[PDB]
């Protein structure tokens, strides 16, 4: 459960090596981590600090839309994320239009590129034993950088006994701010796809290459480490939904969430 | 691995 | 150390779910595993059964060559792997000529495609902090299958304090026959690149999506589980080598390897 | 993720 995340933070505090990110900002870093969160009658929204579940849910729905318009997200009461609001081919555009040439935020990308997300759902329905059920996302800043740049993250899905699991592998993870939010966002993506395909959620596994903590996050994380996890909440899906594009924020209700207080981490 |  | 591999095998024997591979052959399978092998003054050639180190070394040198000729490997006294011996764009061709159109085993691919392997080495020398140091390989059978198929495996390299680590992520791993051999092959690739770039080897991390054991391997693996690991050997590199293409089998010597006997596993 |  959440003790894995806390054990990992503790491990980086104890053994991480000082290393600077591309902007020069100090971090402590280790290489190679993995944790596994059960999705079975529970939902891994971490409880040692209040995670911004509304941001998680609204940003994932916005990825699913394939939107490249920052306005379409901020107006939902959420901050998180050459004209105004145009973000270029961000993660959601790649999920729905993989390989299409990006032009405009208000363009019509209908039937352009590979719809990786629909493909994952179609493969689970046509062959749930397939072990190539994988979707990938690139940091847009890498795309013009070199030929055939590598991906930044990949999700592999897996089905056994009518249960759907997901392993997210990211090449670099911010353990303080980004990981608890991503645990929740990919766990929620797994619940959505399992709902669509008639499966029950199984496990979300999160695997990192470089796992780092920003120097300015160390003192808050030391304090978060003294807090006792509470039992995870549940996620209910409130109606039958048939197509991944048809979900709305109102379809979801988190139950029994009882976190310790919000922790601010400098962005 | 490669140009999306 | 090797107790991780043994604990993983035991875990699959105890909790793996029966699942058939694409040929129908029974396996036991779990999803999401990871292990970490130190490369620091030791080399993880497993000792609870004799691993075919000559096959490991000769096949890796053959990948590095970018060869698509089965003859060029078998003639080395090694079996492991529309004319005779032409294997098509196998893993090594992808490592050295990523994205080039494959024609013939005796063609001249000079300067065609991305040399992912050289790129990894060039990136370690120009920016060892980069966390995009990643090379990827596809099962050739997937290439004509669909547009933009997913990769079968990826290696991410990492440098801290003059030490080079590698994390291999494979979407599916055969725990009985393929994993001990791959631990050795990617560990050896990490020693070669660390030699070339003037770094010391750090850790090899091996992460799996679907991790499975073939039904016909269960009885031998139960017996391998009763065997006590011995201390790992060392790998010596016998001369100064400057370019990854310049290594030869004679440059390497395994020292202090003292395995339990060979275990045959049905292919 | 994609055609090598």
């Amino acid at each position: 459960g959440e003790l894995q995340y806390l054990g990992q933070i503790q491990h980086i505090l104890r053994c991480g090596v000082r290393a600077d990110d591309r902007t020069g900002t100090g971090t402590l870093s280790v290489f190679g981590m993995q944790a596994r969160y059960s999705l079975r009658d529970e939902f891994p929204l971490l409880t040692t600090k209040r995670v911004f579940w509304k941001g998680v849910l609204e940003e994932l729905l916005w990825f699913i839309k394939g939107s490249t318009n920052a306005k379409e997200l901020s107006s939902k009461g959420v901050k998180i994320w050459r004209e105004e609001g145009d973000l270029g081919p961000v993660y959601g555009f790649q999920w729905r239009h993989f390989g299409a040439e990006y032009r405009d935020m208000e363009s019509d990308y209908s039937g352009q590129g590979v719809d990786q997300l629909q493909r994952v759902i179609d493969t689970i329905k046509t062959n749930p034993d397939d072990r190539r059920i994988i979707m990938c996302a690139w940091n847009p800043r890498d795309l013009p950088l070199m030929a055939l740049p590598p991906c930044h993250a990949l999700c592999q899905f897996y089905v056994v006994n009518s249960e759907l699991s997901c392993q997210l592998y990211q090449r670099s993870g911010d353990m303080g701010l980004g990981v608890p939010f991503n645990i929740a966002s990919y766990a929620l993506l797994t619940y959505m796809i399992a709902h669509i395909t008639g499966l029950k959620p199984g496990d979300f596994i999160h695997t990192l290459g470089d796992a780092h903590i920003y120097l300015n996050h160390i003192e808050p994380l030391k304090i978060q480490l003294q807090r006792e996890p509470r039992p995870f909440p549940k996620l209910r899906i409130l109606r039958k939904v048939e197509k991944i594009d048809d979900f709305k924020a109102e379809d979801f209700q988190i139950e029994g969430y009882n976190p310790h207080p919000t922790i601010k981490m400098e962005m | 691995c490669q140009l999306y």
